[PDB]
């Protein structure tokens, strides 16, 4: 969120 | 030319896969004749890809100095650097190696990657496009740009798009070269199930290649439960112990286990990050091991062999943080892929896939390299009952009976109400409703002003988009909020006389088909808006553009900022109705918006990914809500929206049922959970291989 972090699944690095 | 020669042997005998001897030959070209920066920049490339940064990172440097027209040698040391987490760096390798050589394809995409890793899509976008200028048959290049076009809802040419990523995919794997899109990704495209399976595979056989150079044996695996006094060791794995999506689902289910049966072992690929999530875990496991303090795939697999695992646990499998050269080295005999991801490993070293017959049905089997091992219900879960009990209730204002225009929640609520005068209750447990006078004008009056919190009969009543300033970990649902809060439609721009359907969802699960069957609903439903998020910011302009061309005014949809955990959770009960997303369906965000006790209307796919929320509303006991065709999901979507008695009945069994059902039940989950643990257990321990478990 604006302000802070919202993490969330994401791919890893290929 | 000895040194070249030397060179020369040591390439092929890297080709050979005997890497140890290729790095002996390339050290003595470089004792032959120092300044070759040919031997230098290869011998950089073995030990980069031998995980080997630092020491590859000098080798380089080397390259670097003695051609300074080295493009190539900036744009691999700049991947190096990627690799250490020397963001700054990378870019500035980049950089450099575009301005050597501005025809460089290949940097542009490098530098491209650095952008959309950051977040700054557009930036990445214009990278891309410059790159495939560059370079027209670029794979990597133009997938990348292809999910970047994604994220931002971009579907400029959207079919010859997919028709295109789908060629390329057909001719990488034919080619054997390891594809362009990424296996998390391609439940995105139209790609055949065959393929999505085979490029997991791809992913699964670079964790064993890179395993396969340790030379290790395989493990002796415990044949029995007698050196563990009875109990079945379990390993949970995880990069996302921590604040992240995958602990606000199963933050309890370590310390919920039966200590009788089991034993626990929280395996962390990721440093504490100092959040209660990491706390609670820790806390609760009966072993916690960090293995982000260690880097070797070996010495990491030793360390959970030594545990005497007989159940490893797969909560990554290819997302950030993936450590899953761990299972290649097969540390334990049962290997289990749950909850994390989306979808099949494609991996010969996982056994099992945890998930249900809702979301996997035994027809599919064959989308999945692993066996299908069941949960009754759904494989689903979220610890919404533990972070959110403020929202097992609520009450609201009558500003004019309406359930969702003004809405207060907080543990001591009942005290409150019992404060007040002229509460009337309704009944659904129950609704109370506080009459439009003095205390509910005060109340919107703090929110009109921006106040961020009033006291009422010494009672803390707080504005809800001020929680960050009045308890940062109520904000991010690591503590339980100890005041009162109110949600409000106002606070959010939503219509007071309208219905709202809502979608929370990164806009990147989001597909033409997607909003047309939106389009259609909102054409269908006059009072009516489409609530979605800034998913981010830039994807705004686009949906919006789309719309319009459906012929949807502006005022149809209405964009809200991301929010803090809690406040995200709190505001789906201003909703009427979710429309979830076909493509890829809300999962987390599916838990989210149930919790709220807002009914989600889903069409269930064929992928693994498209078919979790009908799962979680079959658990939850609402087939009413699951839709055949997109025909079945408009007629679902506009009957909720115009039959008010009917979206009463629906929303009232939502709200009971998230409590009543098994859909957020920890205890149960666990309980289950460890039912088919034994069963895996027995299966192997009576001496067969892994099978289906479908009971
Ligand atoms: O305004 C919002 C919207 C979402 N979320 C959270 O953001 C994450 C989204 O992650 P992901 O895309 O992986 O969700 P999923 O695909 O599982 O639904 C979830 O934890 C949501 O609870 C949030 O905190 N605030």
């Amino acid at each position: 969120y604006p302000g802070g972090s919202t993490p969330v699944s994401s791919a890893n690095m290929m | 030319t000895h040194a070249d020669s030397l060179n020369n042997l040591a390439n092929i005998k890297r080709e050979q896969g005997n890497i140890e001897e290729a790095v002996r030959l390339y050290r003595k070209a470089l004792e032959v004749f120092p300044e070759f920066a040919a031997a230098h920049s290869n011998l950089a490339s073995v030990l980069q890809q031998q995980g080997k940064l630092q020491e590859a990172l000098m080798h380089y440097k080397e390259a670097i100095r003695i051609s300074p027209t080295f493009a190539d040698a900036y744009s691999n040391m700049g991947n190096t650097l990627k690799e250490m987490q020397d963001v700054q760096g990378a870019l500035q390798c980049y950089t450099r190696a575009i301005q050597i050589n501005p025809a460089f394809a290949d940097a542009h995409s490098n530098l491209a990657s650095i952008h959309k890793d950051s977040g700054n899509i557009p930036e990445a976008i214009a990278s891309y496009r410059t790159a495939l200028k560059l370079k027209p048959d670029f794979p990597d290049a133009y997938c990348n740009l292809a999910h970047c076009l994604q994220i931002v809802c971009d579907w400029t040419d959207y079919d010859e798009r997919m028709k295109k990523l789908v060629s390329i995919v057909a001719d990488q794997l034919e080619k054997n070269r390891l594809p362009s899109v990424h296996p998390h990704h391609s439940m995105l495209y139209p790609l055949s199930h065959g393929f999505r399976k085979a490029i997991a595979e791809r992913h699964g056989n670079l964790c064993l290649d890179k395993i396969n150079v340790l030379h290790k044996p395989p493990y002796e695996h415990p044949k029995d439960l007698k050196l563990s006094d009875g109990r079945l060791r379990v390993g949970y794995v995880s990069s996302d112990f921590g604040n992240h999506p995958t602990s606000h689902l199963m933050q309890s289910i370590p310390g919920m286990h039966n200590p009788d049966k089991f034993e626990v072992f929280c395996y962390a690929l990721s440093p504490d990050d100092g959040t209660n999530f990491r706390v609670k875990v820790m806390a609760e496991a009966n072993h916690f091991i960090d293995l982000s303090q260690i880097p070797c795939n070996g010495k990491a697999a030793d360390r959970i062999h030594q545990d005497g695992i007989h159940i490893l646990v797969n909560m990554n499998g290819y997302t950030k943080g993936a450590r899953n050269e761990l299972f290649a080295l097969r540390p334990a005999p049962i290997q289990a892929m749950w909850l994390g991801y989306p979808g099949t490993s494609g991996a010969l070293f996982m056994d099992y896939i945890i998930t249900d017959q809702e979301t996997s049905p035994a027809e599919v089997a064959e989308q999945y390299s692993e066996k299908l091992a069941y949960m009754p219900h759904t494989f689903f879960i979220g610890d919404h009952a533990n972070m959110f009990p403020h929202l097992k209730k609520k009450a609201v204002i009558d500003f004019k009976i309406y359930d969702n225009r003004i809405v207060l929640n907080g543990i001591d609520l009942k005290a409150f109400l019992d404060s007040l005068p002229d509460v009337k209750i309704v009944k659904m447990l129950n609704m109370p409703v506080i009459p439009m006078n003095t205390i509910a004008e005060a109340v919107i009056e703090m929110i009109n002003r921006g106040q961020i919190q009033i006291t009422i009969n010494g009672f803390s009543i707080s504005n809800g988009l001020a929680t960050t300033q009045i308890n940062n970990k109520a904000a991010t649902g690591e503590e339980v909020p100890r005041t009162i809060i109110v949600t409000t439609r106002s606070q959010y721009g939503l219509p007071e006389d309208a219905i709202v359907y809502c979608n929370f969802n990164q806009l990147y699960k989001i597909d033409p088909s997607t909003l047309q069957m939106w389009a259609n609903i909102l054409k269908r439903v006059p009072n009516s808006v489409l609530w979605l998020l800034r998913f981010p910011a830039v994807g705004e302009p686009n949906i919006q553009q789309y719309a319009q061309n459906m012929g949807l005014p502006q005022n149809r949809i209405i964009f809200s900022p991301v929010a803090p955990k809690e406040e995200h959770v709190r505001r789906g009960q201003l909703a009427d109705v979710c429309l979830d997303t076909p493509l890829c369906n809300g999962h987390t965000t599916g838990m989210d918006v149930l919790w709220a006790g807002t009914p989600m209307v889903t069409m269930p796919g064929e992928t693994l990914a498209s078919r979790v929320a009908a799962s979680q509303l079959t658990c939850l006991g609402c087939l009413e809500l699951i839709a055949k065709n997109r025909q079945e999901y408009e007629d679902i979507a506009v009957k909720l929206g115009t039959d008010l008695e009917y979206l009463k009945k629906v929303r009232g069994k939502v709200w009971k049922q998230r409590i009543s059902s098994p859909l957020f039940n920890t205890k149960q989950y666990t309980m289950e959970l460890e039912r088919l643990y034994l069963q895996m257990w027995e299966h192997y321990a009576a001496g067969n291989k892994p099978d289906h478990m479908i009971k």
